[PDB]
């Protein structure tokens, strides 16, 4: 749906040629997506999300925002 | 005792101001007062800019005391530059309270 | 789904009381002695509980049972010394708890400050009755003297001393009666300790500067749980060193002899934590007057909030008040030292001077200096 | 600075808390054995020749 | 109970099985350690020495 229209198509060509050096076709995208499985998602999410130090930004009434230590302690599970 | 001891009296007053270290944390004299109902009412009347500055100074002073440090001498508060911004509001509040009590006893 | 700790009834109280109540970020180690006191209370119960499984409250078998616990019962000796030395650590923390309030102005929290006074009086009662349980030479005579000092009450004294005794002397009925009171009282103290926290929680804790800290509050759990854990480790270090190396330094020998009714030891003295009061009563020439002094004193602690006339809560910015505070602390040290010395001309005059100096400091000197300090700042 | 050693310890035994707890239990079991044995040896050394263990041989089976 | 069945509740059990085994192992070792159970402990290469 995003590729609908001329302008989005041109943007994809330019950004891909400066990013990958090529333009990944839709067929390739579908093939890579089909390879995804629940187990694959678990491993990748664990690789990047679990027990990693986050970066936080807050602009407003933020008196209730939990301190970094509490935020950092919520990135893992004591049950796991 | 005019122009012969008032300058001497100012001297002892300055000595006590330095003995009290709240200047070393950047705190002004008025910020240090105990906050009772009268003080709370007075603070309510302060303009926004004065109130915001007072809040930041208190926050910074708490932060410094947490670390067990003090400001550099260059940033200490002086005994000839301090403003008594809170005095007018406290004075008016006390006067109003006394008036109410005086009327209320008769 | 929201966290269950904000919906379960039992978890709401735990979350409010421990996990998430805002606290000042800058509170120093002085604010760590309150949690230790309760921990010590907990420690004092369990140890005593096990001792109660073997102690026999009778005039004859009380001393024998203690010897049996120390030698035959497995690990009985260590339990007894933890109980004995934990008492002293409790009072040390208690005095430091009170001292912090006087210096940083915590007494302004009237409701919380008044409840504290009751906890102190109850604690002293528990400790005094416990010291009678060993039924040694010092225990028998300590109770005898500290009880005969109610015959000065105008007209009911003599009637209200035999009633406490359960007889015309101090014998087994007193021992059993004190045993029950010793057991029960600490649990009441535990309940009162929950009223202390409750009245505190509705206003929040104080900070060393004396200024309100709403701008820089912090969740209690991570920061202060580990900080209080560190304090507990240090407290355990002190307690174990006392028990495991020199258990009996802080006790008074001659308590290891069977109580002899017809043998007055040459030098009767209370326990180290009670000495300060003993000298305040031994100095006043009148027997009734000495009791009125020991009481009027403890209660000046209740009068401190009235005598306060400074315009600053914390004595941190009050250098002259600091000098008086340390002077008063030195006076208490002198009173303690005199308490342990025999009656004689030099100690008596020193004790008399210390007593008057103690009182006049609290009453006149402190208010007057606060007024002068206020005048100096041009309030 | 055995950064690789710490990296291996984390990736295998600390990433999941279940393994974290298991290592703790085995470690304390081994630690108490070693700690007790070493401490008792030190105590015996400082008090050589006085403990009954050091003089019982003169009376046992004798 | 009938709602607990289905293709996915089976999957959830499968994922958590490794964690369940580890927690069970932790408890078993902890119990043995706390109780100083000679029966199992006698087959430990180094700990057995404690026993005289
Ligand atoms: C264990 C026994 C638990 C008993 C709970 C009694 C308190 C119930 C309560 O506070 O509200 C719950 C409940 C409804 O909630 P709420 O009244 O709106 O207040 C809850 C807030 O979180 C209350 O606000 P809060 O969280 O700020 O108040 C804290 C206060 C909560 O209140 C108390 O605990 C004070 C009770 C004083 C007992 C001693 C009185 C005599 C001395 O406790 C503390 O001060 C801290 C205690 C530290 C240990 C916490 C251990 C938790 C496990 O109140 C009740 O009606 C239950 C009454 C139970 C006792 C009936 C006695 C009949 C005689
Ligand atoms: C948990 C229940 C533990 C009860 C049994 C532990 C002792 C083992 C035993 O008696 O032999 C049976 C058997 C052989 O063990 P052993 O190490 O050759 O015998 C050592 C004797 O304790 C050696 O007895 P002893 O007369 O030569 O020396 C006195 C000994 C004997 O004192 C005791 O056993 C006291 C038992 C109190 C346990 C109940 C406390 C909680 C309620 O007390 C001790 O030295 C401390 C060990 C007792 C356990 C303390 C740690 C409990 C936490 O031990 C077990 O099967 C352990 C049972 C734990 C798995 C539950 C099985 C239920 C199905
Ligand atoms: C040298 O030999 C000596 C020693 O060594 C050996 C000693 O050890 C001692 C020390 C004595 C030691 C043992 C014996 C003394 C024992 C006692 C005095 C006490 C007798 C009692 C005990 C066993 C029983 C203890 C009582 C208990 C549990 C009952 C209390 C039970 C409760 C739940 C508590 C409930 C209270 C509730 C609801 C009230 C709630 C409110 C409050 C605190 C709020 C405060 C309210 C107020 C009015 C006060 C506020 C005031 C204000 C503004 C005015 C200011 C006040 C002024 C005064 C100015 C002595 C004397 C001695 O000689
Ligand atoms: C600085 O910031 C902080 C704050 O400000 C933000 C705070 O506010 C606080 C919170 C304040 C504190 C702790 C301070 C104190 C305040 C408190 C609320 C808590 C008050 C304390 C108490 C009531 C005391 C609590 C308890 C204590 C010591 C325990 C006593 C009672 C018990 C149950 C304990 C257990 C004893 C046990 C089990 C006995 C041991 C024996 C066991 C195995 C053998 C037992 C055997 C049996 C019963 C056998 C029975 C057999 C039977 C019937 C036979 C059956 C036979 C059959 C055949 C069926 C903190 C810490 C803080 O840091
Ligand atoms: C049907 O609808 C309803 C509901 O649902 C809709 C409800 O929910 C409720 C809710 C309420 C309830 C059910 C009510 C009950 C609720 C509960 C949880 C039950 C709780 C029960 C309790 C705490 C028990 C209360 C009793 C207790 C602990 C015991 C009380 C007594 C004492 C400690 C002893 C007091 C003193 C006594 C006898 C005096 C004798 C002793 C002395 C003078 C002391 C002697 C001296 C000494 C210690 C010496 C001290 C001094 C010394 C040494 C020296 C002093 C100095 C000198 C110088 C000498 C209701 C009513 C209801 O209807
Ligand atoms: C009974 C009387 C007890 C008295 C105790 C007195 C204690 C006095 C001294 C107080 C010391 C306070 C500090 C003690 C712990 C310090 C470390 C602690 O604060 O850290 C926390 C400790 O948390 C726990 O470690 C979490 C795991 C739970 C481990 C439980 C081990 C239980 C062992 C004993 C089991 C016994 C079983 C017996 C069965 C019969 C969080 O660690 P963290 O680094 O942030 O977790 C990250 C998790 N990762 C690694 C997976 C990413
Ligand atoms: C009863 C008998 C009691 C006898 C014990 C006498 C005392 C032994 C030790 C006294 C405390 C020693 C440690 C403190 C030493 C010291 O002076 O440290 C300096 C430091 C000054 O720093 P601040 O002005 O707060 O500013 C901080 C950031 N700039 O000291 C303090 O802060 C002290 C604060 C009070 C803590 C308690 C002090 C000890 C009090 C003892 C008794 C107090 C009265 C008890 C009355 C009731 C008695 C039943
Ligand atoms: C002594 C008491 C204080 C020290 C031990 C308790 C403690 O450290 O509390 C934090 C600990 C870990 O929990 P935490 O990481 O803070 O957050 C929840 C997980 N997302 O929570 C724990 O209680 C860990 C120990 C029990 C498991
Ligand atoms: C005897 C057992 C006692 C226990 C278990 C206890 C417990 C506590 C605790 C946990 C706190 C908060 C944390 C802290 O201040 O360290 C506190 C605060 C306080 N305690 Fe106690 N207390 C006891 C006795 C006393 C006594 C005898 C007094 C006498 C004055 C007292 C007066 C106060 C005051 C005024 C505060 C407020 C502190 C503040 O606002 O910063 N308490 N208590
Ligand atoms: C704050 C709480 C407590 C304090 C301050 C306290 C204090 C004392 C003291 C100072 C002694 C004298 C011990 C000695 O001189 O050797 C003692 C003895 C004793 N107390 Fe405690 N106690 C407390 C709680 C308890 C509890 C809860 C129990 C029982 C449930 C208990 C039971 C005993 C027993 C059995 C003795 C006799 C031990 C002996 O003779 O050495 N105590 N207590």
């Amino acid at each position: 749906s995003h590729l609908d229209g001329t302008t989005p198509v041109c943007e994809d060509i330019g950004r891909s040629l400066l990013t990958y050096g090529r333009r990944i076709p839709l067929a390739e995208w579908e093939s890579r997506i089909a390879e995804v499985d629940a187990s694959v998602v678990r491993e990748i999410c664990s690789k990047y999300i679990y027990d990693q130090c986050p970066a936080v930004a807050g602009y407003g009434p933020i008196e209730q925002l939990p301190d970094y230590n509490r935020i950092r302690s919520g990135m893992f599970w004591l049950r796991f | 005792a005019v122009s012969a001891s008032g300058k001497w009296l100012d001297g002892i007053r300055k000595w006590y101001y330095n003995a009290a270290g709240f200047n070393k944390l950047g705190l002004m004299r008025d910020d240090t007062i105990y906050e009772d109902e009268d003080v709370k009412e007075a603070i309510r009347r302060l303009p926004e800019n004065l109130y915001n500055d007072r809040m930041f100074r208190i926050k910074r002073a708490l932060d410094l005391n947490l670390k067990h440090q003090i400001l550099p001498k260059e940033q200490w508060t002086k005994y000839e530059e301090e403003n008594f911004y809170l005095e007018p509001y406290l004075k008016e509040v006390i006067r109003e309270r006394k008036e109410r009590e005086e009327w209320a006893k008769k | 789904m929201t966290p269950m700790r904000k919906t379960n009834p039992l978890m709401k109280l735990i979350n409010h009381s421990f996990i998430d109540l805002p606290t000042p970020s800058n509170i120093s180690a002085w604010w760590n002695f309150g949690s230790l006191l309760g921990a010590c209370l907990i420690l004092q119960i369990t140890t005593g509980l096990f001792l109660a499984m073997h102690y026999s409250p009778d005039a004859s078998t009380a001393f024998s049972s203690i010897a049996h616990i120390t030698r035959d019962v497995n690990y009985g000796w260590i339990i007894r010394y933890l109980h004995a030395n934990g008492a002293s650590m409790f009072f040390i923390c208690l005095f430091l708890h009170i001292g912090r309030g006087l210096y940083y102005g915590s007494f302004l929290y009237s409701e919380t400050w008044n409840i504290g006074i009751i906890l102190l009086l109850a604690t002293m009662a528990t400790a005094f009755m416990g010291y009678v349980l060993p039924w040694g030479q010092m225990s028998f005579w300590g109770a005898t003297v500290i009880t005969n000092l109610l015959s000065a009450i105008p007209y009911i004294g003599t009637d209200l001393v035999q009633w406490i005794w359960g007889g015309y002397s101090v014998d087994s009925p007193t021992l059993t009666r004190f045993f029950t009171f010793h057991f029960i009282l600490p649990f009441i103290i535990a309940a009162l300790a929950t009223l202390h926290l409750l009245f505190l929680h509705e206003t929040g804790s104080n900070n060393p500067l004396g200024i309100t800290s709403h701008s820089d509050k912090i969740t209690f759990h991570p920061y202060y749980t580990i900080k209080d854990a560190l304090g507990l480790l240090l407290f355990l270090l002190s307690l174990m060193t006392l028990t495991l190396f020199s258990p009996d330094l802080l006790g008074d020998p001659d308590n290891y002899t069977l109580a002899n009714p017809l043998n007055t030891p040459p030098h009767i003295k209370p326990e180290w934590y009670f000495l300060f009061a003993y000298t305040i009563l031994r100095s006043v020439p009148n027997k009734l007057g000495g009791v009125l002094a020991l009481l009027l004193s403890i209660l000046i602690l209740a009068m401190i909030p009235i005598l306060h006339m400074s315009k600053q809560q914390s004595m941190m910015f009050r250098p002259l008040s600091q000098s008086l505070y340390w002077l008063l602390a030195a006076d208490l040290l002198i009173l303690t030292w005199i308490g342990g010395q025999p009656v004689s001309y030099p100690f008596t005059i020193i004790g008399q001077v210390a007593s008057v100096l103690y009182f006049t400091t609290i009453l006149i000197l402190m208010p007057t200096i606060s007024l002068i300090e206020n005048k100096m700042l041009k309030w | 600075a055995a950064a690789t050693l710490t990296s291996k310890l984390y990736s295998l035994l600390f990433r999941r808390t279940s393994t974290f707890a298991l290592t703790i239990i085995v470690g304390v079991m081994f630690f108490e054995r070693a700690f007790d044995q070493g401490a008792d040896a030190i105590y015996d050394h400082i008090n050589e020749g006085k403990l009954w263990k050091h003089i019982k041989h003169k009376y046992e089976n004798k | 109970v009938t709602r607990f069945l289905g293709p996915r509740y089976r999957e959830l059990v499968k994922n958590w099985v490794p964690t369940a085994y580890t927690w069970g192992a932790v408890g078993a070792v902890g119990l043995v350690w706390a109780t100083d159970w000679r029966l199992i402990l006698d087959w430990v290469p180094y700990i057995n020495g404690k026993f005289k």
